RNA sequence: GAGU
DNA sequence: GCCGCGTCAGACTCGTAGGATTATAGCATACGTGAGGTGGATGTCAAGT
DNA sequence: ACTTGACATCCACCTCACGTATGCTATAATGTGTGCAGTCTGACGCGGC
């Protein structure tokens, strides 16, 4: 199964699952565990961002990845600000404290 | 089976029934392979010939009225291939034998279980076919609780009281009788030689 | 009939059929699984139920079922098994009348089974009469050791009646520890038949049973003279004693060709014996797909060394000469069946046609006037099979688009393409296509 | 965005009108034939936002022209459709409901802030029996079950300045009204006589609970909700799939019934009904919203058409396969591949297989864009076709990226973090992965049906912590025993 | 150690202590070095023990708690006492995408640490 | 007694969540009267609307305000709807015939203006004039007003006694809370004089320290005083004769009010075996019952006992007519309304017969022909049929998937599409860079490249200088540039796009 | 999660006797086994014709 | 089912 | 503290099959919305300036 | 380079048509639905006898 990019999912954002739909591979919780084993954040980063729900960090990425840069330029995971206004729906305040 | 159990299905009224006589399977409509073509559930046609018949209010029982026979259609069913499997959405499908705890009579035990004694506590239960389920369970201070459809405790004896039974009768049937006569100043039992043994 | 049909096709015992080889559909459909409705779930399953009883023997196969969450949930049923009308499981024994071993067979239930001391199959007999052995071997009330002729009620049937389908075709099973028996019965239901299907050289004496019953072959009924052979027909001319004088003797075999299983797998009957000859009812006429002349063949036989090489045998590994891609066995040949649909919304009905806007007249090729593909072209990853168009929805092209458009002035006409494309690292020949039509508006020229 | 630090708190109701933009008044969705919002229903774009970007339902206003103008018709500013993934809109409830959570979870705070045992407050509000709220009369104290001619008699003789009623109202109402402050002080006081150890062990978390509550600053009143807000569309969507049929969240149908019995309670309301349905009325409305929150964690729990009780919004979060376990701590990867592997006694220790086709389709974008540098393609479209023809330079530029570039190797289980390593991938024909034999022990691999992942590394930060730390020949020596992990098997 | 997190206080300082406070052995300490230095009242302390799941709803992360298990109580324990959190923990940072605060980011998030300290 | 076995089963609800036993213990308690006793209670409220009839028709204002309302729409030459269709549908104990209506206004004007020469003379209503005003109010009882227009008229009695509650409230606020005094002393004197100044002055005569300040505001004090006198101008009512109107006012509507709560309460049950019926597998069992009580309150209100017919017979229809209008409303993501649902309703019921007598399936056209309607039509209902499927579904049999694992998402495109459309932004400006400096500039703006705005053709001719279809040349010249494909090469990169 | 190296040397004297572990006959792991790779608390002695 |  | 009653848990990735359940009525008036029509704005053209 | 008239093709806003909303009916009719979930189990937690 060959994937760089394809089809996401609609509410999470992230890609779906298998080559059924040319779905990416899950980097799972134990996944993940083996990156914070070692002291790769930016990795980490990537699964976490770029490579799953975060649209604006992968579509510029991939800009500046045929320009001939490879750097980050980070953002904010699709799925967290869902959790947010999920947990507001709920009638619980949840928001971003201003440094 | 199905057919007398539900047949034949008197009205309310004591007066109108609706009698099952007999069935037929029409000859499947399309074949096998047709229907994995076209996505559909190889079936044949039901028939079954009721006879509706119509009773007096009038005349006391006089099955007299009218009788009107006639098959009626009951819909599709589902048919099984040569090889022993099914054709449902276009597609092979078997449906496998299965397993399970047969209806009956069940006496099971806590072996161990809860309490730090390891109170061998003894339970039956109860499973019909069709219907809510019997549990009786022995409590740790050996007394006897039932679950009718196993929901919570309470104690067995109720339940005789509800199936008309007083106390006295109850007593009867489960423990030992002894009669005792008072006489002058004496007393005197009808005892039973083996049940003094080994005391 | 909405209930009927939830039970057939919602239902959990209602399931796909493995088909990959008469051993898998055989073995899948005697499967018997303690689960479903009126029955244990996979949390309801503690170590109760997943261990084995005792008296599994004779009736349940004990070493096969899934392994993981399904294990001890799941079995096939032993050979010689059946069930009495209640759904009691019986499993056959010779009767043993004061010493002396009978003709008589008598089917028993389980709790019947504990009550009677039944004796080993290996044990040894003597000429129609007695036992060899003054303490043989034997088993009663769940027990196992030695007894003496006396008391000896019964004796297992035959060796086989332990275990079930799968598990029967392992010749030296006895020589195999159960982890890898119970995986070997499992692997056999996942083997693909090639074209060039050879029979077991080492095998059981069962491989013509199996084949027998799974039906996936053609048998005779009544036998006769075969008179004449086709591959795709064969017609028998019956011998005069089993023929009836009032209808026709002329007996009649459809062959299957060249068919698309469940899994992909294909089952193509081929004939086996010769015009003209004779055979009787019951004899093997085509072979299944894998089927050798009435025999099982779900694989190959090759020469096997034992031995390490320079890392590529390492852990399981497997080294293979080119010469088996040369003879081209563990070759397979697979189906797949693939569908375009021609909807209608209210955004405007689809067409099938050939009309597809940008695209190369290279591809467009493959397809005649009604936008079907010629039968038997040989196509490639990205091929279009089946033309279809769609209307295309509003789209503001922004003004750098309006722009370009201008200037070439490309006929860009609000329609998507949504002919059905080949998949990608899958290629070869298309055999047959279908068309399904609707009856209110009349058929394309293709239809 | 650069922000710090998160802090979670009640709902305020007013809060939740400052973050509510609209009304949602209708449990209409959308059009049946133009499948556009309907006005003050569900998925109105008079409150969510656009369908469309910048562009409204009824049509007349179009184009990025327009930013913030408000469609005169239909009602719709114009803006991204994205916003629907942000704005979140309000249900005015006439009666206050209970926060289920608050109630029926443990510990279930308002009962431990009142000092209330379960059933009584149950039995206010299920509306079985009444309770004390407020009198000037020592007839009665605070927080008394009372039935029905229970009430009676008492009434009937004073009334005037006794005061009691039933409900999640009069529960609101006994919160606004009791003094925290007080408490606080006459607690310390009880504890300034008798200090009895038990006692003083629960007066002790009880003082804890109250200070801490008005430390947050939190009215208990906001325990009782009266505004509920209503999230955005795009997380309750609704679409249709290719065979004609919709699929929409069940939080839709969950907030459907709970605005159908709000509504007919409004009408009720008007209409002036006996005390009976009213609470009828109540008891279902409770029962909704609570559903709505938290299915099954109630009554009976509330069934799909299949069989299955619907997933309410905790759901979401909490199960295992809900938003942490599914979204949060682990995601589903781009630039990843996977497939069967097989052992590679060429190999060197640093190497791996990778199938032509395989690290083809991750490095896509990278060789779009040395295409373009290389003018070998014009531009990225042109690079585009000229991979999927599969020419030659498409090889050789690959060739070029996979030298000095590491991938990652994923297996499942991981088991430490050696089950993921970085080795430089030697491209070969044919769709097996290879596998360096030593390193069998690492991923506890064998040859016999495994199947392996792969990642790319992206950034040049990823490819030096890859080649650095995570080179399966830079860590050698266990970190769980202090031995070799690479050795011959 | 991470077991040995939380402590039972006996006896204040001015701040709010008591018999049979539930706090974390850090804070523990805080409160020592501060206030002796001062003088006023240092508070006693006795180590408890918190084993797995105890620990784990013990941390200040509520963040971390709630990915854990038993999110429904967790969450409603954060929401009532207005709880705060500051993102030091890791699946914290996970969680919102951000820098793992260990070697690679740890950098990073130190440095966050002075610019807390300065505008 | 009821009252009991409420108590008792109360005491041992293990908790009861499911409400329907709450429910059905409460309706439990509450017995039902049949025949007779229904018609008691309809006949209380007869006489509780009757008695606020006769209330409107004391007061001056209520009957100008009906002649100048009629004037209004009238005086319009000859108006069909509108005001005159909500007025009249008068109930003679709807087409009015001129005649009728000419003569029934013209005893009206005439009774007003008797009845306003009787009051002036001796009393309001010595002896004589008090027999006069009763018959007046005799001759208004005699029509039935709809309850339309009678409604506006409850409200504006209504509305003036808010007004004069509501001023003394505004003043209760300043007064009670700032100030304060003994209430005992007030009621002589408010009652007794209320129009003179004696009360004035007299007030001081008790003396007392704290009556001296009071000088600084007095100004505020009596002019503010006004706003309250002027209701008493505007209203133009006597103060004996103005609590008697509002308190037996209160008296009619309270006793209705209750009569028709009775006949409610009694009910319930045949409201609920109703529901009961469409209970099988469609909606929500208690849902229903909910809006079969609705259907009931409409069962009070409309029926009368003078129709002589049974109650049950009646209440069925509008309980039943609620159930179904509030399923066919509510119920479905997409509300149906009726003509649709009524249709989908036939399909089944034919359905059922055509799959019998065939056999199999009536196809499209078969069913058509039977419903007498046209395929095309049979075919998109078909379509519309199938109603949404759940988006949570366990779609894998496994627990595996729900729905929304499998949903792709056209809005967003890829990353690599961006990098399509971008690229040409860049390329286009760069070839705009080519052109003449007045030739790009007309080119930019009629595009709106790089402008906020996307000027057509006559805009750019009014902000260049008149030009029309030149610029229409200057597309063409442009054209020609840019059709030069030695220019466009990337660009005809562009052309499988 | 959170553990981790913040600071180099907090300079605490205090920390605990390791053993080797001879449980029975066998010494299953000796002190090199335990104890290897170790920061070490306190001055280990053992006295002589020196210390 | 596959495998770890 | 002992039973007991109640709650919350029970790994990681990937591969492959298809969708539903029901039994219902009808209408007449009124009032508003969406779709298509009609004229204006704007493009297109051929000389003509 | 730039204007004028004539014509075609297009974009906005109004007027009419079909869809939707609610009320009316009259032999009498008034307490019931419906579950399948379950059994594994050592634990930690709240309450009570
Ligand atoms: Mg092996
Ligand atoms: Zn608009």
């Amino acid at each position: 199964h060959a994937r760089s990019t394809g089809s996401y999912s609609l509410v999470t954002q992230q890609p779906l699952g298998g080559k059924a739909q040319f779905g990416g591979q899950r980097f799972g919780e134990m996944e993940v565990w083996a990156l914070e084993a070692y002291g790769a954040a930016y990795t980490l980063q990537e699964m976490l961002t770029v490579k799953s729900d975060d649209v604006n960090g992968r579509t510029k990425m991939y800009k500046n990845i045929v320009d001939g840069n490879h750097q980050m330029e980070p953002g904010m995971p699709e799925s967290f600000n869902v959790l947010l206004k999920e947990i507001r729906s709920l009638g619980i305040n949840i928001e971003l404290e201003d440094e | 089976a199905a057919f007398r159990s539900v047949f034949p299905i008197q009205s309310y009224s004591g007066n109108s029934e609706l009698q099952y006589v007999s069935y037929r399977l029409g000859e499947p409509v399309f074949d096998v392979q047709e229907c994995q073509i076209r996505g559909v559930t190889y079936s044949a046609p039901l028939r079954v010939k009721l006879r509706l018949v119509i009773y007096e209010r009038e005349a006391p029982e006089g099955t007299v009225k009218d009788i009107k026979e006639q098959e009626v259609y009951m819909g599709e069913i589902p048919l099984m291939t040569d090889n022993g499997t099914f054709v449902i959405n276009g597609t092979e499908r078997v449906i496998v034998s299965q397993l399970h705890r047969s209806p009956g009579v069940f006496f099971d035990s806590d072996k161990g279980k809860t309490h730090s004694s390891g109170k061998v506590l003894y339970n039956a239960r109860i499973i019909p076919y069709r219907g809510s389920w019997l549990d009786f369970e022995f409590d740790p201070k050996d007394n006897l609780f039932v679950r009718i459809d196993r929901r919570r405790k309470l104690p067995a004896t109720i339940i005789l009281r509800a199936l008309n039974y007083t106390t006295e009768q109850i007593l009867d049937l489960f423990f030992e009788k002894v009669i005792f006569e008072i006489r002058d100043n004496k007393l005197q039992m009808e005892l039973v030689p083996e049940r003094l043994r080994g005391e | 009939s909405a209930a009927v049909k939830e039970f057939f096709g919602s239902s959990q015992l209602s399931q796909f059929m493995d088909q990959n080889n008469p051993l898998s559909e055989i073995t899948h459909k005697r499967r018997i699984s303690a689960l479903g409705p009126g029955g244990l779930t996979r949390e309801r399953a503690g170590f109760e139920v997943r261990d084995v009883h005792p008296t599994h023997y004779g009736r349940v196969c004990p070493i096969e079922t899934p392994e993981g969450p399904n294990i001890g949930l799941i079995n096939s049923l032993s050979v010689y098994a059946q069930t009495n009308e209640y759904g009691f499981l019986e499993t056959p024994y010779r009767k043993v009348t004061d010493g002396v071993v009978t003709d008589e067979i008598h089917y028993l239930s389980a709790i019947e089974e504990g009550n009677y001391v039944i004796a080993q199959a290996n044990s040894n007999l003597d000429e129609e009469g007695h036992f060899v052995e003054d303490l043989v071997t034997c088993r009663s009330k769940g027990e196992s050791s030695l007894f003496s002729r006396d008391q000896v009620d019964y004796m297992d049937v035959s060796t086989q009646q332990v275990v079930s389908v799968g598990a029967s075709l392992i010749p030296f099973l006895e020589h195999d520890d159960a982890n890898r028996a119970l995986m070997g019965a499992n692997m056999q239901r996942q083997a693909v038949p090639t074209l060039r299907a050879d029979k077991p050289l080492v095998g059981t004496g069962m491989e013509r049973a199996v084949a027998v019953d799974s039906g996936v072959t053609a048998v005779a009924k009544r036998g006769g003279v075969v008179q004449y052979v086709d591959a795709s027909r064969i017609v028998i001319k019956v011998n005069e004693d089993e023929m009836y004088p009032g209808e026709a003797g002329i007996d009649i075999y459809n062959l299957t060709k060249y068919t698309r299983s469940n899994q992909n797998t294909c089952i193509n009957q081929m004939p086996c014996v010769s015009l003209g000859e004779p055979v009787e009812r019951g004899d093997v006429l085509a072979d299944g797909p894998s089927t050798d002349l009435g025999e099982l063949a779900l694989g190959q036989n090759m020469r096997v060394a034992f031995m390490p090489w320079n890392g590529y045998n390492f852990e399981d590994s497997i080294l293979v000469s080119e010469r088996v891609v040369q003879e081209d066995r563990f070759t397979t040949i697979h189906i797949q069946e693939l569908a375009c649909v021609s909807r209608d919304t209210k955004l405007g009905p689809e067409e099938i046609t050939a009309d597809i806007p940008n695209v190369g007249e290279a591809a467009l090729s493959k397809l005649d006037e009604s936008g079907i593909v010629y039968i038997g072209a040989e196509v490639t990853g990205g091929d279009i099979l089946v033309g279809k168009v769609t209307p295309k929805g509003e789209t503001q092209l922004t003004p750098e688009e309006k722009l370009l458009r201008a200037i070439f002035g490309e006929k860009a006409s609000d329609v998507k393409d949504s002919s059905l494309r080949v998949p990608n690292g899958v290629s070869g020949t298309v055999i047959d296509v279908q068309v399904f039509t609707r009856d209110g508006v009349e058929k394309d020229k293709r239809a | 965005e650069e922000f710090d630090a998160i802090k979670i708190a009640l709902a305020s109701p007013d809060m939740i009108r400052s973050w509510s933009f609209g009304e949602v008044k209708k449990p209409e969705t959308i059009n049946y034939r133009t499948f556009k919002p309907e006005r003050d229903g569900l998925f109105c774009a008079r409150i969510f936002g656009p369908v469309k970007d910048y562009e409204c339902l009824c049509g007349k206003y179009k184009r990025l022209k327009h930013r913030g103008v408000i469609c005169e018709k239909c009602g719709v500013e114009v803006t991204q459709t994205k916003v629907r993934r942000e704005r979140m809109g309000h249900i005015e409830l006439a009666s206050p409901t209970a926060h289920i959570w608050f109630l029926k979870s443990l510990p279930s705070r308002i009962g431990l802030l009142l000092d209330m045992p379960l059933r009584d407050i149950e039995r206010v509000l299920y509306f079985e029996s009444y309770v004390v709220i407020e009198g000037g009369m020592t007839n009665l104290e605070r927080q008394q079950i009372l039935t029905e001619e229970q009430y009676l008699d008492a009434l009937e003789e004073f009334g005037d300045e006794f005061d009691a009623k039933m409900g999640a109202e009069a529960i609101q109402a006994l919160l606004k009204s009791m003094d925290l402050e007080q408490e606080c002080e006459q607690l310390r006081e009880e504890l300034n006589e008798t200090n009895s150890e038990t006692k003083r062990k629960k007066l002790t978390k009880r003082i804890k609970l109250l200070e801490a509550f008005v430390q947050s600053g939190n009215k208990p009143e906001w325990m009782i909700l009266t505004v509920l807000p209503v999230l955005p569309p795009d997380l309750r969507p609704l679409v249709p799939l290719d065979g004609g049929r919709f699929a929409t969240s069940d939080l839709n149908d969950l907030y459907r019934r709970v605005i159908n019995r709000n509504n007919r309670l409004k009408r009720l309301l008007d209409l002036a009904a006996p005390d009976i349905i009213v609470r009828n009325e109540k008891r279902m409305l409770q029962e909704a919203v609570d559903a709505l929150l938290d299915n099954g964690r109630r009554g009976r729990a509330i069934t799909g058409s299949n069989k299955r009780p619907l997933k309410s919004l905790a759901d979401m979060i909490k199960g295992k396969q809900g938003r942490f376990r599914q979204n949060l701590l682990g995601k589903r990867v781009d630039y990843s591949g996977r497939s069967v592997i097989t052992v590679g006694p060429y190999l060197r220790l640093h190497q791996c297989g990778l199938p032509k086709k395989m690290a083809l389709e991750l490095f896509k974008p990278f060789i779009y864009g040395k295409l373009e540098l290389r003018g070998l393609a014009t531009t990225i479209k042109a690079a585009k076709k000229m991979v999927e023809r599969e020419e030659a330079v498409v090889w050789d530029i690959l060739d070029e990226v996979i030298r000095e570039h590491p991938v990652l190797l994923n297996r499942a289980p991981t088991l430490h973090r050696l089950g993921i390593q970085a080795f430089e991938p030697v491209l070969i024909e044919g769709k097996a992965i290879q596998l360096h034999p030593l390193v069998c022990a690492a991923y506890n691999a064998d040859f016999d049906g495994d199947q392996m992942a792969v990642h790319v590394p992206l950034t040049l930060e990823a490819q030096l912590e890859a080649r650095a730390l995570m080179m399966s020949t830079n860590n050698i020596l266990s970190p769980a025993n202090g031995e070799p992990i690479i050795v011959p098997s | 150690r991470q077991m040995l997190r939380k402590a039972t206080i006996v006896n204040a300082g001015s701040s709010d202590f008591l018999e049979g406070e539930q706090v974390e052995y850090s804070r523990v300490k805080i409160a020592n070095r501060e206030l002796e230095a001062n003088g006023k009242v240092g508070a006693t302390y006795s180590r408890d023990l918190l084993g797995i799941t105890k620990a784990s709803l013990a941390t200040e992360s509520f963040i971390s708690a709630a990915s854990f298990q038993e999110t429904t109580r967790v969450l409603t324990e954060a929401a009532v006492a207005g709880k705060r959190d500051e993102l030091r923990g890791l699946k914290e940072n996970v969680i919102v995408g951000r820098l793992i605060p260990a070697g690679t980011g740890y950098a990073y998030h130190q440095d966050r640490m002075r610019r807390r300290a300065a505008g | 007694a009821a009252a009991q076995v409420l108590s008792s089963v109360e005491s041992e609800i293990g908790r009861t969540t499911d409400p329907v036993r709450m429910y059905m213990r409460e309706m439990g308690t509450v017995e039902l009267l049949t025949r007779e006793g229904e018609i008691d209670i309809a006949k209380r409220i007869e006489d509780g609307i009757n008695q606020v009839q006769c209330s409107v028709a004391e007061y001056p204002e209520a009957i100008t305000y009906l002649l100048e309302q009629y004037d209004r729409v009238e005086a319009e030459e000859a108006r069909l709807s509108d005001l005159i269709t909500g007025f009249v549908d008068p109930n003679a104990e709807n087409s009015i015939d001129p005649e009728l209506a000419r003569e029934k206004f013209a005893e009206l004007r005439a009774q007003y203006v008797v009845t306003r020469d009787t009051i002036k003379a001796k009393g309001r209503s010595h002896a004589t004039a008090q027999e006069e005003i009763l018959k007046l109010s005799e001759v208004f009882k005699q029509f039935r007003l709809v309850p339309k227009q009678f409604d506006y008229l409850v409200n504006s009695m209504r509305v003036m006694m808010d007004r004069v509650r509501t001023q003394e409230r505004l003043i209760m606020k300043l007064c009670v809370e700032q100030c304060k005094m003994p209430k005992k002393n007030f009621i002589t004197l408010f009652t007794g004089n209320e129009t003179s100044d004696t009360w004035f002055n007299a007030a001081i005569a008790m003396n007392k320290p704290w009556s001296e300040k009071l000088h600084d505001v007095s100004e505020e004090v009596h002019r503010a005083l006004q706003k309250l006198q002027q209701i008493e101008e505007e209203t133009g009512l006597t103060i004996e004769q103005v609590k008697d109107i509002n308190r037996r006012m209160s008296i009619g509507e309270a006793k209705a009010r209750r009569a028709k709560k009775e006949m409610v309460e009694a009910n319930l049950r045949l409201v609920i075996s109703i529901a009961k019926k469409y209970t099988n597998r469609g909606l929500q069992f208690l849902d229903l019952i909910q809006e079969g009580n609705i259907g009931l309150m409409k069962a009070v209100d409309k029926f009368e006992y003078r129709r002589g017919y049974k109650f049950s017979t009646y209440a069925t229809w509008w309980i039943r007519q609620a159930i179904t209008r509030s399923i066919a409303d509510q119920a479905r993501t997409i509300r149906i309304p009726v003509h649709m649902i009524e249709t989908i309703n036939k399909l089944n019921r034919i359905s059922r017969q055509m799959l019998q007598e065939m056999g199999r399936e009536p196809t499209p056209e078969e069913l058509a022909e039977r419903m007498l309607m046209p395929e095309d039509k049979i075919r998109k209902v078909l379509k519309i049929a199938k109603e949404p499927i759940s988006m949570e579904t366990p779609i894998g049999d496994d627990e595996d998937s729900h729905l929304g694992d499998f949903i792709e998402d056209t809005t967003l495109e890829l990353p690599l599409d961006s990098a399509t459309t971008e690229s040409l932004r860049a390329a286009t400006h760069d070839v705009l860079a080519g052109l003449t400096a007045r030739e790009a500039k007309v080119l930019r703006m009629r595009f709106g490249i790089d402008m906020n705005t996307d000027y057509t053709l006559e805009e750019v001719g009014k902000q260049f200088d008149v030009t029309r279809e030149r610029i229409r040349q200057i597309e063409a010249k442009a054209l020609r540039k840019l059709r030069h494909p030695s220019r466009s090469e990337v660009l005809r990169s562009f052309l499988d796009d | 999660q959170d553990l981790v190296v913040t600071e180099d040397d907090c300079g605490t004297h205090e920390g605990i006797m390791m053993t080797p572990v001879i449980e029975g006959g066998d010494v299953k792991e000796p002190l090199r086994d335990r104890v290897l790779g170790r920061v070490t608390a306190e001055d280990v002695l053992k006295p002589g014709t020196a210390d």
